[PDB]
């Protein structure tokens, strides 16, 4: 996102924010759910 | 992190930023830095806190 | 109240074990559930595997992971598994699980055809089927 100040924030930025935050939380949540579903308490995934 | 090592609007001022006593990184350098966080020692550190 | 005719109970050895054994009883009997569960909880909490899972699904390979504070406690229990011999008056110590050290992230049990017939799992599995 370049040349997008406060007053320019619209569809691209709201989508970019989905990729780069909301769906990273979702991604982490999914592998949490999959591990717990199989009782995997002792193989944490390191998130860089 | 200087891109593909070609002429960027960011790369052309990197040498200038370094004149401040500050370090910019090749992608290989930054990859090494990051792969350094998957060493057994810091993997175990992440598990503590 | 009348005694049953004179009875002797005989308990079967290794070689008889079968995938899914004792699990019909596990569904229907409170008494059996409590036996299998007490045991399953013991194995999961101290050695990081389920004796029920092994009896039910008879996996070919099973790998124990030593991640996080729960995983290191389990790894200690694998390392603390020793031979208590008494030679020349003094005690000496020998590690079952030579591979598992302070730097081990996992240990894997293997078997050609299924872990249920590797004696270390076979014995508890058979014992429980019978005790239940």
């Amino acid at each position: 996102e370049q040349g997008i100040e406060l007053e320019h924030i619209d569809s691209k930025s709201e989508f970019a924010h989905r990729i780069m935050l909301t769906n990273i939380l979702r991604m982490m949540g999914c592998v949490k759910k999959q591990k717990s579903a199989r009782g995997i308490e002792t193989r944490p995934a390191q998130v860089i | 992190t200087r891109g593909t090592g070609l002429m960027s609007a960011n790369n052309i001022i990197a040498e200038g930023i370094e004149k401040m006593g500050v370090r910019t990184f090749s992608q290989k350098e930054m990859a090494f830095n990051l792969l350094g966080l998957l060493t057994p020692e810091v993997v175990e550190l992440c598990q503590k806190s | 109240e009348i005694e049953q005719p004179v009875t002797t109970f005989v308990f079967t050895g290794q070689g008889s074990q079968e995938q899914g054994m004792g699990m019909d009883l596990y569904k229907t009997s409170k008494a059996a559930q409590d036996v299998w569960n007490r045991a399953d909880n013991h194995f999961k909490d101290t050695y990081g595997f389920s004796i029920l899972d092994i009896v039910i699904n008879n996996p070919v390979n099973l790998t124990i992971h030593f991640g996080g504070e729960k995983g290191k406690r389990i790894r200690e229990n694998y390392s603390a598994m020793i031979f208590e011999t008494i030679v020349d008056g003094k005690l000496k110590t020998e590690k079952i699980f030579k591979e598992i050290n302070e730097h081990s992230t996992s240990y894997t049990f293997r078997s050609e055809k299924g872990l249920l017939s590797a004696t270390q799992f076979t014995q508890p599995a058979l014992t429980l089927m019978e005790k239940a």
